Order: C-alpha cells, then structure tokens, then sequence
RNA sequence: CAUCGGUUUUGGCGGGGGGAUAAAGGUCCGGGGAACGUAGCUCCUCCGGGAGUGUUAUAGCCCCGGGCGUAAUGCCCUCGC
RNA sequence: GCCAGAACGCGAUGAUACCUCCAGCACGUUGUAGACGUAUAAGAAUAGGCUCCGGCCUCGUAUCUUAGCAGGCGAUUCCUCCGUUGGCCUUGAAGUGGCCAGCGGUAAUUCGCGUAUUGUAAUUUUAACACGCGCUGGAUCAAAUCCUUUGCAGACGACUUAG
C-alpha cells in the first residue's frame, strides 16, 4: 500500500502543530502557513483536486486524528496525532465522512459502544537493563555458585561454535511495544455528567 | 511402442447438438446445455459421416492411448445426460436410531442443501451442500430411500459420494455398524 | 447444424505428398519408410527444384498443399516423372505463396550498391504518393 | 539536410581475453561481431582493423578520446566469434564494452 | 564513405581516382588500393585522354610543393589551389560527367555518401 | 561407426602334412577392414580352431548392396551377453541396405538392452520376402494398405543465434 | 544487438531463460524480464513445491537475521535467485551484470508500451514434449508466501482493456493504410522497377 | 602498403588410379513372378467404400540376362596449381 | 492475527535562513560496466490462429526511416515530414500520451554555384545523462543541536516532556 496524497484542513490548532518541532518556543510557527492558501485561493481548488483524486484512485482513505492533551491532568502540550481507517461503504462514501469530519471533535461514544470487545495498543512499562532471570524467567543457580547466581550456566554447546539467538542473555526489558486483545467495555461515561 | 493411428467414434442422436471451439465441448439437448473441458489431453476431433465424431491419436506411447478411450466415455457421458438424464437413488440403513434427514434449495446460491441429524446416538448436525444443477428429492414410493438428479454425471455422482462419506461410522466395528446412507442403482430418469 | 466443430486437419505424409527439402528443391514422396524417414524422388526439369533419389529425414522437410495424384507407391524415376509432368507441379508450384515469397528473398539478395541506391529512390518516390492518399483519406473521413 | 547517419564500421564487443577456465591470457582477445554467427561468415573479417575507443580524464594532443588499435586473427569456435590481437592487451575492465571493426584492408 | 571513379592504378596499392569536383567534391587524388571497395558499377572512360592521365600518374605532382608552402605562423584562410591542377582537373570532369549523366540515377549515386543501417552485414551484402 | 559388409576368407598355413588346407568364408559388419579382420580371426578362433598366428588371410574385400534404393524389411537373429547369461533374440528392421539394418540395431540394441558392440554376435540377417513374413507388432503398422499420417506439433527450426524473436512461433509447420 | 530487450515472461521455462538471459547480461546487454508470473517450471507442481520446501529449511543456525539464504518468495525474485546463480556475482564484474537486469511482476511503465520478445530457446511451448505436466512460478509463489496474487492479477485487467483498446487505433491506423497503398496514383514504370527489385 | 623468405591455419580448381574397372540409375529389347491387386468385369451400400475375379489392361511393382556403355555419381588413394 | 523494520528499500506531507531555491539559456568537465538509426506496445492458442470477412499463416530474410559542407548558398517544385511554444483533455503499477493555434525547418521532381592542399590509413572529438560555473525571469526569509528541565525513560548515549 502507497500513501498517494493528504488533505489537511485549515486552523490546525497549536496542539497539532507542536507535533512538528522539536524546538517550538523559539521557532516561527511557519507550519502550514503557506499551505491554508490552498483553501482559499481559486475557491479551494487546489483542495477539491487532491479530494477527486482521492476517491478516483485510492481504495483505503484514513483521517488524521488529533488528541486534546490540554484537558487532561499532564504537563505535555504536544499532541499525540494519529491516522484511523475509515472501514464502511464505498471510496466514495468514505471521503465525504472523513472531509465532514474537519476540524469537528469526534467523542469516543460514536467510535464504541458499552457492551464491545476491544484491543489495546500501547509500549509497556520500561524496566532498563535486567539480567537472564528477570527477561526470560529462568531457574536460578544454587548458592554455592563461585561468579554469580541469576545466569544461564550453558549458553551453548561446543558445535555450533557460537552463541545462538535462541539462548537468554541479559539485556532490555519492558518498553515494549503489544497490542492485548480481547478487552471488554463496560462503561463509558460522560465528562460533563455528576454520577459517572 | 508409438501408435501411428489411435482412432475412436461416437454416435451423436440427431435431436442434440454439439459443438467444439477447440477442445471445450459444449453440448446442448432436450434438457439443458452441459460443457466439458478437455483441454489437457491431446486429440482431434472431426466429423466422419453425417452424425458421428471421430477422435483420433496421432503418435501415443500407450499412456496416450489410453484417455483416448476415456475421453470417448466422458463426451458419450455428457449426451446422455442432456437426453436421459442421471439419477442416483440412495437407501438408509440403521439397526437403532432412524436417520432423520431433511432437504431445502438455498435462496442465496442456489444449490441444494442436505441436512442430516440423528445418525447414530450423534447430536451433531451434518449439512451437506450439492453440486450445482443437482436436484434432491425424498422418494415417496419407498421409504427411506434419497433421489439425485441432474444432468452431469460428475455433479450426481460427486454429490451422492458426499452424503456416503460424511456418513461414517468412527471408532467401532464397521462390519457390525453397518449403517449409513448407501448408494442404490444409477439408472437414468428416462 | 448437428455437429459444430473447428478444423486442423494437417498435411499429410503420403505417397504423392510434394515436400520442400533445405536449399529449395522439391521432391514427391514415393514411399514410406518410418515414422521419421521418407524416399522421395524430385524429378523437375529445373535444377533448381531438381532433388535426387533418396531418403530424407521429415524432420528437415516442409509440407507443401500440392500433391500429385494416385501415384503408386515405390514408383521408380520416369514413372514419377510422368506423373509430375501430368499433375503439372511445377507450373502450380510458380503460383504458390512459398516460391514468390523465396524468390522476392533472392532478389533482396542480389542487389548490388547501385541498386540498393535505386531501391531507395524508388521508394521513397511510391512513398511520396501513398503519403497523399493516405492523408485525403483521414482528411476526408 | 541529410537525416542519415555516418556508421562506416561493423559494431562489436570485447568478450573477454583467452582462457582455459582457470588460467587466462591477456595476448589475446575474444570479440563478437555483430549479424556473425558461424565460421563461413567470420573469416570474411579475418585481418580486418579493430580499434577500441575510450575516453581518458586528460587532454593530450587536443584531445580526451584514445584509440587502441588491433586485428583480427583467426575464427574461435563454431558461433562466429574471432580472436583478436591488439598492440597492447585490451583492458579487463572493458569486458562487454563496444569495439569499432574498420573495413580496412579490404580483399573485396 | 564517398564514392569515387577509378582512373588508373600505378604501384605498390596506390590508385588515381577522382570523383567528379562538380559531383561530390572529390579532386584528383591518390588513395591505397587497400581502403577502398570496388564496386560492380562502371563508367565509361570514352573521352577521357590517357595522355593526360599520364604527367599527373607521374609521381612527384602531387607534393611537388608541399614543403615550400606550409606556412602556419596564423583569420585562418583556405589554401588556395594551384591554378594548373585546378585545369587540369576542370579538363577531365568535361568528358567524364558527361558519361555519367546518361545514367538514369548514376549522377545522383555518385554525389551521395555510403553509410551502413541497421541489419546491413557487410559479409552478405553484394557489390 | 558406419558400418561397410566385408567377406573375409581365411585359411590355415600350409604344412608339409596339409599341404592343402580348407577355405573359411565370412561376412563381417566392421567400420573398416583392419577391424573386420580382427572379428574373422575371433569367430573363426572359436569356430575352427584356426588362429591368426597359423593362419593367412586370403582376401577382405566390400559388398555392396545391390539395391540401395529398394524399401526393404529385415529380420535379423542375435546372441547378446546381458549381465547375468547370454540370450538369443530376432529382431525386425525396414531399411534400403544390409549394413544399413545392422547399424540400427547396434544403436536400437544398445539404447534398449543397453548391449554394445562387444557383446553382440550377428547370427543372420535376412531379407523378408513378403508381408506375412513380417512377425512383429511394429513392423506391421508400416505396411498396411495406404499409410498416409500428418506430424502434430512439429516445433518449428529457428536459428540458435537468432536469440530474440518478436512474435511467438506457431507449432502448425 | 539491440539497445534494451524486453522478454516477455509469459510462456518460458525459469531455467532456460535464465540462462540465455544470464550470458547476454555478461556480454553487456541490459535485460528488462515482465511478467514473471507467468513463468513455466517443467513437472508436476507438487515437485516444485517440495523443491522450495527444502530451500525454506536451510537457514543459518547461530542467527537468521545474518547469513542467509533469505528466501525470497515473489516471482520476480524466484526469477533473479536463478539467474544470480548464474552469474560470478561476488565480482565487480558479475555485480555489474546483474545491475543491468530488471524484472517485474506484470508489465509496470513505461514496459507497457514497449515491444516484447520472446526467446524460443526457453518457450515450453516448444521445449516440452506433449504430455508432460508444467507448472507456473506464480502459482508456485503464492503458496509460500507471496501476497500480491490478486492485486497483480487486478492491474494486468486494466493494462489489457487498456491494450484492448489500444487495438482497435491499431486495425484502423492498419485498414486505412491499405486502402491508402492500392487508391495511390504510382508511375507505372516503377511500379516493375521495384518488383524486379524484390519490393 | 608492395614484393619475398620461414612456420602454420582455412578454402577453391584442374587431371590421374582403384572396387563387381563401384553398386545403383535412365531408355530400349527379352524371360519369369506376385500384391499393400491398376484397368475391365460380378455383388451390397452406392455421399463416401467394401468383397471377389482379373497378373498390365485405361497405374504400376519385384527378379534374371543383354545393348546405348569404356555412362555418371560416390568413397578411398594420389600428381599439381 | 502478533514482534522487529532493510541503519546502502520506498511513499505522502510541513517548513526550508544562507554561500539560497525553481524555470530557461549559455559554457565547461581530470564523470559514465561503455551511444553512433543505439526506431518498432494487441491479447491469447500451439491436436490451432489472424482477417480489411475478400482471404491469409514455417520464415523479423519484416516495417519505418534511410541522398545534400557531420550535410552549404540560391532556383524550380510539393503540401509531405520533423521539432518546438501555448491552450484543452487524459494517464497513479515507480503518473504518460493524445486533438487544436502559431512559429521554424524540409529532394516528390529538376538544376546551378562551393568543396581541393587533412597532401596514400591514423576515433568520424558532435549524442544522452550527471555535475559545476555564469546570466536572465521569478520565489522565500527556516530549523536542528548544545544548554536548563521533566521521569511515562534511563549504565552512558538514547527516549517522553517543558523553556
Ligand atoms: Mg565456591
Ligand atoms: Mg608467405
Ligand atoms: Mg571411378
């Protein structure tokens, strides 16, 4: 799969175009400053070609999602941009959803309903450098060991003459990326509700 | 030993029509139009005097020579069933429990659908799904006793081998549960 | 109809069968010796199509539509030169595609640097005028 | 204007030097011929001048085009290929690169 | 690549040709009978004198003053051509070209350049 | 190799208690007379007892075939060394020469039986007379009333230098 | 001879093609192979697919992400693993040969405007006896891993319907020309001129 | 580049000798045979054949001998350019 | 489905200060796995196909193009061929080709004037890309890193943050 073109609306938010530094205190915020004249000059034109070719050619149309990390309790101001696939109808169909969709916040009650199973992507819990028996779970040695307990004693026979990828060796573990599955909902409360 | 000269005929009835475009055969009758393709096997067809087809084998090692008789069969297969059809009568045999077996044309496809339930002791449900152009019936006349019909011999066949074989006794003596849905004579409709 | 099928019907190997050997000539076939070997017998006047009598392998042979009639098998030279003359073969053969074609091949051949040149001037010449028709047409289409 | 081209050499490629599989001799040079294929048609071109035609990187005698100059010798095989001789052994590198064959001493 | 007459061969390879000034631009020349291709198309010499032929076959009138003029000490000017070759050469082409203009396509073969295309095999083709 | 039809006659050398000795003929299928020769004195040697050493050969000279443009059918009696015994076999041949058959069955001995030159003695051959001669199932099918068959497929020949062609030949030739 | 050839892929045996391909890259021709697909492999499929079953199972020991083999499973790849084995290619030489090797699935721009040949030294059409069972390198490919059976199938739909209607220009441009050739007004004098001259 | 010398490679030409003084082969004159049976004739179908008789007829073929003929070709061996 | 992501695999997008970038032109190269006509698009079968529906098919041994100072200056003569600029439409498999306007050059035919002296062979220095320099006409006025900070991270780098 190719990514042919993207349709990015007007007013993006400076949530959004923190995304794009790295360095945002002491830059211009020239992103996407000359890009909005697409939408105004010719009547937005320049806009309505990128969206014909769109659903001409393309069969998978995505919208770029976009976080409110303002209203919640964390000191980050950048937000965590995202492409969703918009599964359903036609090419067609998918691209007047996806165009209605700019600049409309999109609540997670539309997205999933109370009663659905789910799966849950995210980078698991860093740990640093650990050792064979935190990795890999294996049977510590005996007391008496002379250089050390928490290791592998064998990591290899004589032939192969080398160290195999199969064997445990110490290193990284946890920030990892998984995605878990199989997650049932059971609630989906409102913000603005007393009684959640 | 190669064969200079393998040659067989087939008698065509004057009420069907076939046709070759070049080794697809296409035949047409009274009821309905059946195709064959042969385009594996290397033969000459060709038209020897006022209704008759002629196949021939022009240089075969006896590996040839061989399909040329059974490609002779299968297009003599395919005219019988456009004039007299095949029909496939199946009786049931139990000893305890009575097979209890029920029949519906599918909307969505077309096919007929064979659904067994009560073999023997079993709980399970065994659906069986016919060939295309395969008509099952229930006869009346006998009791217990399944009806196929069709043009295609292949698709009759095939689809009364189904019912057989999903039918099977496991785990026990096969001579003393003899039971199961077995093939009775494979006469024509006609 | 009843029967609605196509046609390959090859050229047959048979006695009477005119071949075209490797070099241009021509000869009969007056009997069969295998599946892979025939005699044959090419009796023209030209020494051109003239072959002599022997065995050829099919392999390195070319089946002709021309056929001579009934010609008995293993008939020696004279008998098959009576019957080549009779058929008229090679008058027939002048006619057919095969010789026009291989000698428009030895003409192309032959040419020399002047007529390579004269080739070039007519051409371009005939050119000239089909390249006006051709343009009247789409002109007036 | 004339809208032909200039070509009054057959085109060829250095296929590679003498060899005997693991052993090879820089003297001699394989060259293929093309529209040759067969001896009958390669001792035509037994004799014949050839010249390889490089580019250096400096400019001697107002010029960065350099000439190796050669012969063919004899016929090499049964497919029209012919062994070669230049004054100084073609360059290894040139494997596959284009040769001119001049018609030069000419028997016809 | 031009194509030219054959007037005389006189030693050790070396031919006399010409063809014709007024045709293709070739002046009375010598050329090594080895760097050319002769061809099956002939002209015929009826007019052409072979007494003239002669005292330019005669060696020593081609670079009869090479060494005195070859001053190159320097707008780059033609060298201009001794007047006597220049008649001598206008007197040859009189009974020449007019032989070869009775030649439907001779005239015009004459004042082209030979060049190979593709698929052309010097080995196969004929002369 | 190709094979000419030699007949060789031999003879023991004179003695003063034979002074005439007995002649032996025999028709040799060899490459060459040096060879046809050398398979004279090896069956005579089994044969008569006569060896090349007590023995001189009166003549070796060529037999031409007759009728070398006449179609004619063959039968020709063998005995072969396989690798576990020696058997006898008859085997049929439609060729224009003697020599002709005797080269075919060289290659048709050697590419079935995978026998060689060295292992095979040619017992006989003969010419069958008529059809009902004839004993052999293969032999038969190229005698019958009007044969007359085409040649399916027959791959066309094109140049092996001729690497690229630009459209694809058709198997009808 | 020429500048670059295009093979048609359709229809040649994988080995007999490489290896005429092989020897023209060495000798300096570039070499664009399309429709890799459709390339034939002599007997039954189920011995092709055991031969690429084995192949699967060599694989380094100590550490699969280095050393190979790195089974490739496209058809484009299948194809250029034969003729990689066919080429000195751990030389400067033999490295440069196969830089002058393109092969595609299907028939991508701007291949698809381009004559296509065809070898007659490697088509089984010529090569195997009748009788013999072949199978296809796409099908061979599709079962041990490759995933753009349909996508590829899809877009070559598109190419002929585009082709097809290319064809049509084609007959009309070809009906008119001949209509051009015989109502055209020529001398008659060279009319003959030229027959006698072969054209 | 021309004319030579040494070695070598690859083509072409002319003339001899030998074998059954090639065997064949073409035409003609004789004798003898048969079928994968030509004409004619007798039977069924008769679009298309089959069966029998019939030994050259309104095709031909096989074997032996003899003229043209000291024919040609082919293979091998040779003397030269 | 799931993990990594070629650190010499690729795509889309945002902003790009300057010694800048885009387009055109011009010149040049201590550049080239190697131009010299470096011309040619149906699909499919092969015990069958193509068609101008008349017929044709072993054959690319084909078709186009192919003359002129490496190709000049004029004339006679014919509306053919080529290149380029602009507009419109169209092509997403690694986006390319089609109609129309103008401009420029053109042996189908026939001629006149010039070639010489590179001296008897010496690559036929000319193409296409890539790059650099300069001119003309336009366009723009940016980031990353160090540093301080954070702890969803960490041996150190690195990573998530904020200034
Ligand atoms: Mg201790
Ligand atoms: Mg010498
Ligand atoms: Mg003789």
């Amino acid at each position: 799969l190719r990514s042919l073109t993207t349709v990015w609306a007007e007013h993006l938010s400076d949530e959004v175009k923190r995304r794009f530094y790295k360095n945002w205190y002491k830059s211009k915020k020239k992103a996407f400053t000359k890009y909005v004249k697409k939408h105004s000059d010719n009547n937005g034109a320049a806009i309505t070609r990128e969206l014909e070719r769109i659903k001409k050619y393309c069969t998978v149309v995505r919208v770029l999602a976009h976080t409110q990390i303002r209203k919640t309790p964390l000191k980050q101001k950048k937000a965590h941009l995202m492409e969703i696939q918009i599964n359903g109808g036609s090419v067609a169909d998918k691209v007047e959803f996806g165009h209605g969709l700019f600049e409309k916040p999109v609540s997670i009650d539309s997205i999933f309903e109370k009663d659905e199973v789910i799966d849950v992507i995210a980078v698991t819990k860093g740990h640093g450098f650990t050792g064979v028996t935190a990795r890999w779970g294996t049977k510590k040695l005996p007391r008496k060991t002379h250089k050390g307990l928490r290791k592998v004693a064998c990591i290899g026979a004589w032939h192969p003459s080398h160290v195999q990828w199969t064997v445990a060796r110490a290193g990284q573990a946890g920030y990892h990326h998984r995605t878990s599955v199989n997650h049932k909902i059971y609630r989906i409360g409102k913000g603005d509700a007393e009684d959640s | 030993m190669r064969y200079i000269h393998s040659e067989e005929t087939l008698e065509v009835p004057e009420n069907v029509k076939v046709s070759i475009k070049s080794r697809i055969v296409t035949v047409e009758g009274p009821r309905g139009k059946l195709v064959k393709d042969l385009s594996h096997i290397a033969v000459n067809f060709s038209v020897i005097k006022k209704g008759v087809i002629g196949l021939e084998i022009h240089h075969g090692n006896r590996k040839n020579v061989a399909a040329l008789r059974t490609v002779r069969t299968i297009i003599n297969n395919l005219i019988i069933g456009v004039t007299k059809g095949f029909k496939y009568k199946m009786r049931y045999v139990y000893a305890h429990f009575p097979i209890n077996v029920n029949v519906e044309k599918n909307a969505e496809t077309g096919n007929f659908e064979v659904e067994i339930r009560n073999f023997i002791g079993e709980k399970i449900v065994r659906r069986v799904v016919m060939q295309p152009g395969v008509d099952v019936e229930i006869s009346k006349a006998q009791k217990d006793e399944l009806v196929l019909s069709g043009n295609s011999l292949e698709g009759v066949s095939q689809s009364a081998a189904d019912i057989q074989q999903i039918c099977r006794v496991r785990n026990k003596d096969i001579r003393k549960f003899l039971d199961g849905i077995y093939v009775s004579e494979k006469g024509n409709i006609v | 109809a009843d029967i609605q099928i196509g046609s390959s019907a090859w050229r047959l190997v048979e006695v009477g069968r005119v071949l075209k050997l490797e070099g241009g000539s021509l000869a009969t076939i007056v009997e069969i010796v295998d599946h892979k070997r025939v005699l044959v017998d090419g009796p023209s006047s030209d020494p051109k199509l003239a072959a002599p009598r022997g065995v050829v392998s099919l392999s390195r042979t070319l089946l002709t539509p021309l056929v001579v009639e009934k010609l008995p098998r293993g008939a020696r030279t004279g008998a098959v030169k009576k019957a080549w003359e009779a058929a008229g073969i090679d008058a027939k053969w002048k006619e057919s595609n095969w010789a026009k074609k291989q000698l428009q091949q030895e003409r192309r051949k032959a040419l020399t640097d002047f007529d390579r040149f004269k080739v070039m001037r007519l051409k371009k010449q005939r050119r000239f005028e089909e390249r006006k028709a051709l343009a009247k047409i789409k002109a007036s289409a | 204007p004339t809208e032909a081209g200039h070509r009054l050499y057959v085109k060829g490629r250095h296929l590679s030097y003498q060899r005997g599989r693991h052993t090879t001799h820089p003297k001699t040079s394989l060259i293929k011929i093309e529209g040759v294929d067969d001896t009958a048609a390669a001792n035509f071109y037994l004799g014949k001048r050839v010249a390889y035609v490089y580019r250096g990187q400096k400019e001697v005698r107002g010029t960065k085009i350099r000439v190796i100059w050669g012969k063919v010798t004899r016929p090499h095989g049964n497919s029209g290929v012919v062994r070669a001789k230049f004054a100084a052994p073609l360059p290894s590198r040139s494997f596959g690169a284009s040769v001119r064959i001049m018609l030069y001493p000419s028997s016809i | 690549g031009k194509r030219v007459v054959l007037l005389k061969a006189l030693d050790q390879g070396v031919l006399l040709v010409t063809g014709p000034f007024k045709i293709n631009g070739v002046p009375l020349r010598r050329v090594n009978a080895r760097y050319v291709i002769a061809t099956s198309q002939k002209v015929d010499l009826a007019g052409i004198d072979e007494a003239k032929i002669n005292e330019i076959a005669q060696p020593k009138y081609f670079t009869a003053e090479k060494s005195k003029e070859k001053a190159g000490e320097e707008k780059p000017q033609k060298k201009e051509v001794s007047s006597s070759r220049v008649a001598d050469q206008k007197a040859i082409d009189k009974a020449l070209i007019a032989n070869i203009k009775k030649v439907e396509f001779l005239a015009s073969y004459l004042a082209s350049s030979f060049t190979l295309r593709k698929g052309d095999k010097p080995h196969e083709m004929k002369w | 190799g190709r094979l000419q039809e030699y007949q060789v006659i031999g003879r023991h050398l004179p003695t003063e208690s034979n002074p005439t000795p007995a002649l032996y003929r025999m028709r040799i299928f060899a490459p060459n007379a040096v060879v046809a020769k050398s398979r004279f004195w090896y069956f005579l040697r089994g044969l008569r007892k006569v060896k090349k050493a007590t023995g001189e050969i009166v003549t070796c000279n060529v037999i031409t075939e007759k009728h070398p443009l006449k179609v004619k059918n063959f039968g020709v009696w063998i005995r072969y060394d396989s690798r576990s015994g020696t058997h006898n076999m008859y085997k049929e041949y439609r060729e224009l020469s003697r020599t002709a058959a005797v080269e075919a069955l060289y290659s048709d001995m050697a590419a079935r039986h995978r026998a060689r030159f060295r292992s095979i003695h040619i017992l006989k051959v003969v010419e069958l007379e008529k059809t009902e001669d004839i004993k052999r199932p293969y032999l038969k099918q190229l005698v019958t009333k009007k044969l007359s068959f085409p040649l399916p497929h027959r791959v066309p020949k094109i140049s092996n230098k001729k690497i690229f062609s630009a459209k694809r030949p058709a198997t009808f030739a | 001879f020429e500048s670059v050839v295009v093979i048609d892929g359709k229809g040649h045996l994988l080995g007999r093609l490489a290896s005429i391909v092989a020897k023209q890259l060495l000798n300096g021709q570039k070499i664009v192979v399309v429709r890799c697909e459709a390339l034939n492999i002599s007997g039954e499929f189920f011995r092709a697919k055991l031969k690429y079953h084995s192949y699967l199972r060599k694989m380094t020991r100590y550490n699969p992400t280095r050393g190979g083999p790195f089974h490739f499973r496209a058809p484009s790849r299948i194809f250029y693993k034969a003729v990689r084995g066919m080429i000195p290619h751990k030389t400067a030489r033999g490295a440069a040969a196969l830089e002058r090797l393109k092969v595609f699935e299907g028939v991508p721009p701007p291949y698809d405007k381009k004559k296509k040949m065809v070898v007659p030294q490697a088509l089984r059409v010529l090569r195997l006896q009748p009788g013999r069972k072949f199978c296809t390198v796409g099908r061979l490919s599709s079962e041990v891993g490759w995933k753009y059976e349909d996508v590829v199938s899809r877009l070559e739909e598109r190419r002929k319907a585009k082709g097809a209607a290319y064809y049509e220009r084609k007959k009309v441009a070809a009906r008119q020309l001949s209509e051009a050739k015989k109502s055209a007004k020529v001398n008659d004098k060279t009319a003959e001129a030229l027959k006698e001259f072969g054209y």
